[PDB]
Parts: structure tokens; C-alpha cells; sequence
């Protein structure tokens, strides 16, 4: 959301919280110089590999350490039998399944 | 019937019927949750346990 620069109104739940993530935005746009040009080319999601949810953070006041997960469910760090469940900003989503009741068969 | 009328009298019968059975099916359900399926085989170590 703060790489991006998009609008307020069109994610209003995040942006309040997106500026208290992070900066204003300058802390990260310092380390690519090129999201003024990379949007031009439109190369940006040729870029990007998805890889997740995250499993475990070890962290330090430099280096932080991430240990993802793929493939599948990724076993959890707190409790042994126990799972990661992959978690999302209620803003991002958007259902399609959903109308009025008014059927389609389940899978 | 015998019976001495104008009509011609009538004949023996007999009816047979074909009857059979009707399958049924009968569900059940249980989840039982992967957090608790091992421990019965678990470790084996503590008095909480």
C-alpha cells in the first residue's frame, strides 16, 4: 500500500495503520529508485514472486529473520500440532461468491 | 358361482404378484481435529500430560 502510493479513499481501513507501520513512505522508496519508471515500462509484476504466509520471525535492531512457507501448511513454531493459517486485511479482499440468494453447486 | 341362469357360468382364477425390496442409505459424521488425533500417541512426558 505504501510502496504503491495509492488513494485513501479506495482502501480507507489500512491507511490509518499504514502510517504507523512505517513512515511516510520514505523508508521504503529509498531503497528502489525506480517506482516513478517502473510503473512506466510496467515490468512490476514480472518482478514480484508470491511465496505465502510467514511462519516465524526471529528479529534483531538491524537484521530481521523470516522464515516463510510453501507448498502447503505451514507447521507452527508456538505449539507442536499446530498450523499457520494464512491472515489478510479485510480491506484487500473482495468476495466474488456471494449474491443474492435468489443456485450453483458447490466443489 | 354355480348358478343355473341365462348367462354362461364363469371360470377358475388365479393372480400371482411381484413384490420386492427398496435399498436405503444412512449417513454419520464425525470430525475429530489433527491437534488432538496424535497425542494419543504422543510424547509420554509430564505430569500435566
Amino acid at each position: 500500500f505504501m510502496l504503491s502510493g495509492m488513494e485513501a479513499a479506495k482502501a480507507p481501513q489500512t491507511h490509518k495503520v499504514a502510517g504507523v507501520w512505517y513512515g511516510s513512505g520514505s523508508g521504503l522508496a529509498d531503497f528502489i529508485p525506480n517506482l516513478s519508471e517502473l510503473m512506466d515500462t510496467g515490468e512490476f509484476h514480472t518482478l514480484l514472486t508470491p511465496v505465502g504466509p510467514m511462519v516465524q520471525s526471529v528479529h534483531s535492531t538491524f537484521v530481521t529473520k523470516v522464515t516463510s512457507a510453501m507448498k502447503g501448511v505451514g507447521l507452527a513454531r508456538d505449539e507442536p500440532r499446530a498450523h499457520v493459517g494464512l491472515t489478510l486485511p479485510c480491506d484487500m479482499l473482495v468476495d466474488l461468491d456471494e449474491s443474492c440468494p435468489m443456485r450453483e453447486p458447490a466443489g | 358361482i354355480a348358478h343355473g341362469d341365462g348367462r354362461r357360468p364363469n371360470k377358475q382364477r388365479q393372480y400371482i404378484v411381484m413384490k420386492a425390496c427398496n435399498k436405503h442409505h444412512i449417513g454419520a459424521e464425525i470430525e475429530l481435529a489433527a491437534a488432538d488425533i496424535e497425542l494419543l500417541f504422543a510424547e509420554k512426558e509430564t505430569p500435566l500430560d
